[PDB]
């Protein structure tokens, strides 16, 4: 039990050391009770997103080209890189952080259910005549 | 003898779910390693080897598909999910023809390396679709980590 | 140094088996570690690393084929042949048309992982279809123990 | 804690080429291994653990095309480039069709084993076309000694 | 030590009973029945039971017997069905061939497909009959 | 410090022991100075291409038959397998090691402009109406 802020000294169960602020990583605990905590700004393509008492800084990620990706911001100090998906295109994840983007369906001889969002495609419904089959609208006859 | 181990292997008896396993043949969880919340706990600031394999199956390719297996690290220092090692596997490039037959197919992947890691650090080792699993014979799917 | 060792290599010159070497550059069979019908035999109880690899190759996909590789364990303890690592590729989905190009494809797959063994415990490195094998260059088959 | 040990990633930031890098989270250079001209350069005669993954990637497949990847050791006691670990990938067996969705491959790739090493000794991991590597994520692509 | 007992891991002077199918060696003797879902299938000294095997489905394999605490799960084939064994351990599920343009000379068994043979004008491939 | 040709004993830094020459191994190190290093022949299929102090000799390596490849000279003691193509056709570098043997272009629609070599296709130009793509002239 070391407050909220604050973690205990690997080294030494006596010694409580304040943690390191997102953007900076640990350089070097308290050398000793009541003293500060060395924590260093991030290098170029790396960042902490969280505070944190971590030796080294996280490395940015990259946006996926082969999913066809955009990089949205590129990586800070404290933020890693934000990827997504152009005009009319949606994103599928495949995973918690892998992601496809795709092209948002049209509804061709049916109408737009529900429109295309960030992360879902758009669902389609058909009209007399049609019905539909993985989200197109084909002829009943 | 004395190094934390652990070396856990997938239930066969859960479908659609990876929960690992330590109380079976050719499996070990000793020496302070533990085993919460299908997350295997270090007990002691040091270098472990860190591994896992998974392998994949399934019946023709009616669907392009994405097969993912991750070990993370949640961390004292850093509450966050990292992930110390990962990869991803395609195994269905072109779909399966209408009527044509559909053969099976398996994809193995491998995935370790050694890393510090701090007194209560959780690792997990995790696939986006454990439906695709393949449970069928031991040694197939484990999740490994010891004390160096 | 004075801990058991294997790190053993396939034969090029033997066609159509897998059989371990261990008198070769960057191979390894030291203290107390035995090399006896293609097995690895383990002198002491103890944690070891235990790990294979092979790749597989083959020219255009006549033919639907499962590769399957397997560590084995034969134990005093539990006289049965049991799987400790194994896993399975399937290199060939569709045929190749008649008359089109045969390329070549290549499967690896790795096997690796901790295991508590006992002394006179008997480990196997297998594969279905040694045909398959690519002994073209060094380091594209082995198979490993190490005391930990 | 007193080990020699390495563990060393892809720099994302320069495309084209595989250089590796140690001052990451959960990456390690320590205890007397050095980094040196993109290799890793053992402090002590002695075993060591050696391993890499690699992680390749691609839109459809335009062109046939092979992926290597190779970890080599540069020994004192022979001074030529020689493979301890090395495997073959082939993504790409049929071109996509002219019109047809080129959609993402992916192939990892693991190597991993035990060497006799010596002071001095230079390893090496390398890939023929780092074109290829994913560098999207962390955890995929890496290379590892750790002294035992 | 006589035929089913062992030798007491930490002291060469005792000899230790074996445990029988279906059970584990608890302790030094101390045998324990296999929880679900694992299984012993020999007289054994072993930490803990085996993991039972499962059905390959992507084989088109069906369950003859599940996983006993002495018996691993058994697995086979349909009807009409052979087992092609691509390893001692893995096998698929194909249908026997009907010998078309041919003849039955020997039946469909468990591990082994129909033997045709084939009428004038066609010869075996992939054994089927073909012109 | 040890002259050219000679190495540091491994367990003694006052002795230098002579190396091995190609096709042969260590068998083991100078038993003491001004002594004999025990250098051993390389048992088949195994080499050595270079001086050395090394435990074992190499594993040979052995053309690859899927991608086309001849055996130009066996192994030998103190020199790797050598591997090559036939008649009209090149290798492709895909790695340092591994090539891949491919008929060389005939420059149909086209023109020889450098002949096919070892390690490169036929140079090819175009006639009017194509171009080079895959290094065929196709329609434009
Ligand atoms: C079948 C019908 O009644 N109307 C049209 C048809 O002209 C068009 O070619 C096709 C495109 O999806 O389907 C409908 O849009
Ligand atoms: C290769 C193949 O198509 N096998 C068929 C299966 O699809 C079908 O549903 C059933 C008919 O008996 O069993 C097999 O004959
Ligand atoms: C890719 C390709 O067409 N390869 C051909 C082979 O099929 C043919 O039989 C022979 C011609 O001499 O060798 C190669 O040129
Ligand atoms: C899967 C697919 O065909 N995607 C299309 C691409 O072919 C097209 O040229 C462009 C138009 O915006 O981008 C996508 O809509
Ligand atoms: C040629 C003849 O006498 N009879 C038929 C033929 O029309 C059919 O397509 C063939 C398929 O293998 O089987 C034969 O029995």
């Amino acid at each position: 039990v070391c407050p909220q802020g604050k973690y205990i000294h690997p080294q030494d169960n006596s010694i409580c050391c304040t943690k390191c602020h997102k953007g900076t990583y640990l350089y070097n605990d308290c050398p000793g009770p009541g003293q500060d905590t060395d924590c260093r700004e991030c290098e170029s393509g790396s960042f902490t997103a969280s505070e944190n008492h971590l030796r080294h800084c996280l490395s940015c990620s990259k946006c996926r080209k082969e999913m066809g990706q955009v990089e949205i911001s590129s990586c800070t100090v404290d933020r890693d890189t934000v990827c997504g998906c152009r005009k009319n295109q949606y994103r599928h994840y495949w995973s918690e952080n892998l992601f496809q983007c795709f092209n948002c369906s049209l509804c061709l001889n049916g109408t737009v259910h529900l429109s295309c969002q960030e992360k879902q495609n758009t669902v389609c419904t058909c009209h007399a005549g049609f019905f539909l089959r993985e989200n197109e609208c084909v002829s009943s006859s | 003898s004395d190094k934390p181990v652990a070396h856990v292997v997938a239930n066969h008896q859960v479908e659609e779910q990876l929960e690992w396993l330590s109380q079976r043949a050719n499996a070990l969880l000793a020496n302070g390693m533990d085993l919460k919340d299908n997350q295997l706990v270090v007990p002691a600031d040091g270098l472990y080897l860190v591994y896992s394999q998974v392998l994949f199956k399934g019946q023709g390719c009616p669907d392009y598909v994405l097969l993912t297996h991750t070990v993370s690290r949640f961390a004292i220092s850093y509450q966050e999910k990292v992930n110390l090692l990962s990869a991803v596997k395609s195994p269905c490039p072109k779909d399966t023809p209408e009527g044509a037959e559909l053969k099976p197919w398996y994809e193995p992947i491998y995935l370790g390396g050694v890393f510090q890691l701090e007194k209560g650090d959780q690792l997990s080792a995790e696939v986006n679709l454990p439906k695709y699993l393949d449970f069928a014979e031991s040694g197939q799917v484990y999740f490994g980590v010891i004390a160096l």
